């Protein structure tokens, strides 16, 4: 089968500069002289997009930012310049040969300003400790860089098990990231303690941005 | 242009299902078919496709001789009946149109059906109500251990949009947790009604929490 | 040709 390997798993590049994603194909993916790659750009929740087909066809309705070049083993997908709306996962696809292959893909984020994050510490709900459970939520909304970090405290404590954490993609709109940490534990457990500590360390501040509640 | 696909569903490893796809708005009978899937790891990955009568059909081997592609001309509809389902079988299936005279790759996709392959049971959600320490104001849900996904998590029933961060679904050992935050301002709430929403197909389950303050 | 014969759209006349 021929393999498609995608240059820059993952790119981050500022709104107005120009983007190179590149796609090596093992063996040819041109016959009579025509490049059989496509591009495609997916954002979550949606479908891929056909954003050029044949390696250099501007598809109708894809604005001229994207343009393609390229042929036999070696395709590039420029996007020139930028915009906020692009940041999404860009995949190549050669169809020149049964089977049909897709490469892994390159997801493109934007190099936005620096954001501090919005932690909200929530609580268990009172149906929750029925069911003889207890999670308390930290939502860390609207931030950039993606990397941070939550450290949990339970009566001072730094509780390390039992933290699912969860981050969501990069806004089409305001550039940031939100991330959500639980821990979950024991209905018991929970009643055990009575402080319960959200921290969250980030680039933008040197003094971690903390979120407690004392149970009652 | 307009692809409805339908059939997604949990079933177990080795069993059959048969996805459909409702097309409409185009002479369906002149195009040539495909059917593309993604993996949970988002891996695109081409399925099938037929030819415009359906006397030539293609497959890759991972699929060959379990799915079948084949189509209603009739009544414009695609299919594609899967047999001895497989782990790696789980994924979102796209019914994706093929061409008519030049190959312009995948042009138009529909929405997409999710089928999932496993052994585990399937397990209806427990959706919380996640009150500050309700005391800008931001409001939570927790939508815990279910199976398979996925949930449709909204707020008050779509009519709130804004400052909605509905987070990724984490696997916490055969049962999926997602959460989402809403962010109002104090005169929305707790003045009105923001109602923690959540509804799970594989369990027919429609839960509608409110956010009650502590 | 805007399609090959090696591919899932030979068919394609």
């Amino acid at each position: 089968d021929i393999v498609l390997t995608q240059s820059p798993a993952s790119l981050a590049v500022s709104l107005g500069q120009r983007a190179t994603i590149s796609c090596r194909a093992s063996e040819s993916v041109d016959s009579y002289g025509n490049s059989f790659m496509h591009w495609y750009q997916q954002k979550p929740g949606q479908p891929p997009k056909l954003l050029i087909y044949r390696a250099s066809n501007l598809e109708s309705g894809i604005p001229a930012r994207f343009s393609g070049s390229g042929s036999r083993t070696d395709f590039t997908l420029t996007i020139n310049p930028v915009e906020a709306d692009d940041v999404a996962t860009y995949y190549c696809q050669q169809s020149n040969e049964d089977p049909l292959t897709f490469g892994a893909g390159t997801k493109l984020e934007l190099k936005r300003a620096d954001a501090a994050p919005t932690v909200s510490i929530f609580p268990p709900s009172s149906e929750q400790l029925t069911s003889g459970g207890a999670s308390v939520v930290c939502f860390l909304n609207n931030f950039y860089p993606k990397d941070i970090n939550v450290r949990w405290k339970i009566d001072g404590s730094e509780r390390q098990n039992g933290v699912l954490n969860s981050w969501t993609d990069q806004d089409s709109k305001d550039s940031t990231y939100s991330m959500s940490s639980t821990l979950t534990l024991t209905k018991d457990e929970y009643e055990r303690h009575n402080s319960y500590t959200c921290e969250a360390t980030h680039k933008t501040s040197t003094s971690p941005i903390v979120k407690s509640f004392n149970r009652a | 242009q307009m692809l409805v696909e339908s059939g997604g569903d949990l079933v177990k490893p080795g069993g059959s299902l048969k996805l459909s796809c409702a097309a409409s708005g185009f002479t369906f009978s002149s195009y040539t078919m495909s059917w593309v899937r993604q993996t949970p790891e988002k891996r695109l990955e081409w399925v099938a496709t037929i030819s415009s009568g359906g006397a030539y059909t293609y497959y890759p081997d991972s699929v060959k001789g379990r799915f079948t592609i084949s189509d209603d001309n009739a009544e414009s509809t695609l299919y594609l009946q899967m047999s001895s389902l497989r782990s790696e079988d789980t994924a979102m299936y796209y019914c994706v149109r093929r061409a008519f005279d030049s190959d312009v790759g995948f042009a138009s996709w529909g929405h997409r059906t999710l089928v999932t392959v496993s052994a585990a049971k399937t397990t209806a959600p427990s959706v919380y109500p996640l009150a500050p320490v309700c005391g800008s104001v931001t409001l939570g849900c927790l939508v815990k251990g279910y199976f398979p996904e996925p949930v449709t998590l909204t707020w008050n029933s779509g009519s709130l949009s804004s400052g909605v961060h509905t987070f990724p679904a984490v696997l916490q050992s055969d049962l999926y947790t997602l959460s989402s935050s809403v962010t109002v301002t104090s005169s929305t709430w707790p003045s009105q009604s923001i109602t923690c929403n959540v509804a799970h197909p594989a369990s027919s389950t429609k839960v509608d929490k409110k956010i009650e303050p502590r | 040709y805007t399609t090959s014969t090696r591919g899932d759209l030979a068919h394609v006349t």
